[PDB]
């Protein structure tokens, strides 16, 4: 099968292009992979440019894919910028199965991309611990202070697990609470390698 | 003789390639009688670099490995030798490794 | 001299196999005449995604839809085209390893974990009144959406 070589994409503003792997392992297959990028509300959008947005892998083969910065620079400068890469595995001709009705698939493998920019102020291992909370009868809500987009996971209530949350620069989300929910909380982060970075307590705002 | 301090790139490896004690990533050469020294993984692997820890998260169970002309993974205690001279560098994997940033340390003096 | 060595460990995406190669999930043969009423459904056909050389930080995480062209009489089960030969009135269903529909076209869900292979069923739906034999094929994209 196919696969990409990261979980995310960290654009460091400025730069050309940023590469991204994409590997087939099977000698005896071959596909098609096409790739584009979505904004954060998942739309066709054009600002990053991705080469070759076509091509062909026959067999154990790894190709690399080029992420070009087409944004004009018109991307805020004080965070994070969200956006989606996504990557097609198209498969080829099973001809075993011909006379056969058939239900065909075919993969699409979307991860984050983040455009950040040249000058932010806190270093991005400190992100995580700036996390804030506020919390109601059956939600909370999580503050991200920080430029960096914060993927929020292990998210823990008393001894109920809560939703990841994808909490935006600058910005807040909020995710449901059941009512046996309790007081502490704890989280941890992916950070920008895909690791789960250090559990940590949750500070209320 | 000239390049006294270098810095040798042992690229960008996805944790599947570092999966199990005994996996490596690709070679990479690099040249410049030679014993080699610096801090061991662990106890078990004195063949293999610690790396140094990072605050953004360091990798975790891998290592950088030094070999000489004869394929061998030098021993890292300034005392075993090796038989311009090439080498090559990679990682070793000690367990199921992590992501992180894997940068590692290492000297040598020279013996005739 | 000092050296120095620079280099950098990355997590991966998951590398997608399926149970059958190619990703072609084999359907049976389609009997026009076994359906009776719009919403039965033929057998089961079982079908895996398998989550391979990923950690499982990654797989534990990611979030699966099925996207492709619903049937035109119900938006939850995908069309199986039209035309000369084509069957009429039967789209194909998909359902979880516990046989609960799998709507297409949805966002994407988190699943109980666990393992790294993903069981769904295929099925047969009737759609329409009057179910009419013919090729009855079917195409989706299986999107993983990594946190």
């Amino acid at each position: 099968g196919v696969a990409l070589g990261a979980t995310r994409v960290i654009y460091p503003a400025g730069q050309k292009q940023e590469q991204l792997a994409v590997t087939n392992n099977d000698e005896n297959s071959t596909y098609l992979i096409q790739s584009w990028v979505e904004n954060a509300d998942g739309v066709k959008d054009g600002r990053f440019i991705v080469t070759p947005p076509l091509f062909a892998m026959k067999g154990k083969k790894e190709n690399t894919l080029r992420i070009l910065d087409a944004t004009n620079n018109q991307l805020p400068q004080d965070r994070e910028s969200l956006f989606w890469m996504n990557v097609k595995a198209i498969p080829s001709m099973d001809k075993s199965k011909l006379t056969e009705n058939t239900l065909q698939l075919a993969i699409i493998s979307r991860i984050k991309l983040y455009y950040r920019p040249a000058k932010l102020a806190l270093p991005p291992d400190q992100a995580a611990e700036k996390l804030r909370f506020r919390r109601s009868a059956n939600s909370l809500t999580l503050i991200n202070p920080t430029p960096y987009y914060l993927t929020v996971t292990e998210l823990n209530a008393g001894t109920r697990v809560l939703e990841n949350a994808l909490v935006p620069p600058m910005g807040e989300s909020t995710v449901k609470l059941p009512s046996d929910a309790g007081s502490n909380i704890t989280y941890r982060t992916i950070n920008d390698y895909g690791a789960l970075t250090p559990k940590m307590t949750g500070v209320m705002e | 003789a000239g390049s006294v301090d270098q810095t040798v790139q042992l690229g960008q490896v996805r944790t599947a390639s570092l999966a199990q004690e005994g996996a490596t990533s690709s070679a990479v050469g690099f040249n410049i009688a030679v014993a080699f020294l610096g801090t061991a993984i662990d106890a078990g692997h004195t063949n293999v670099l610690a790396l140094q820890s990072s605050a953004a998260g360091s990798a975790t169970n891998v290592g950088v490995q030094i070999l000489d002309r004869t394929g061998a993974a030098l021993t890292l205690d300034g005392a075993t030798f090796s038989s311009t001279i090439p080498f090559q560098a990679r990682y070793f994997a000690t367990g199921a490794a992590t992501p992180g940033a894997a940068n590692a340390d290492a000297t040598f003096k020279v013996q005739y | 001299g000092n050296m120095q060595f620079q280099g950098v460990i990355i997590a991966e995406t998951c590398r997608i196999e399926a149970g059958d190669k190619q990703m072609t999930v084999n359907m049976g043969q389609i009997s026009s005449n076994r359906f009776h009423a719009v919403g039965e459904d033929s057998a089961p056909v079982p079908f895996v995604i398998h989550l391979r050389e990923c950690s499982t930080v990654v797989s534990e995480r990611v979030g699966v839809a099925f996207h492709g062209v619903a049937d035109g009489k119900n938006p939850d089960v995908l069309s199986v085209g039209e035309g000369p030969g084509i069957a009429t009135n039967i789209g194909v269903a998909l359902f979880d390893d516990e046989g609960n529909l799998v709507p297409i076209n949805r966002p994407p869900a988190n699943w109980k974990r666990g393992s790294t292979s993903l069981h769904f069923i295929a099925k047969y739906r009737a759609t329409g009144r009057r179910v009419t034999g013919g090729i009855a094929n079917a195409q989706a994209w299986f999107s993983l959406t990594y946190q």
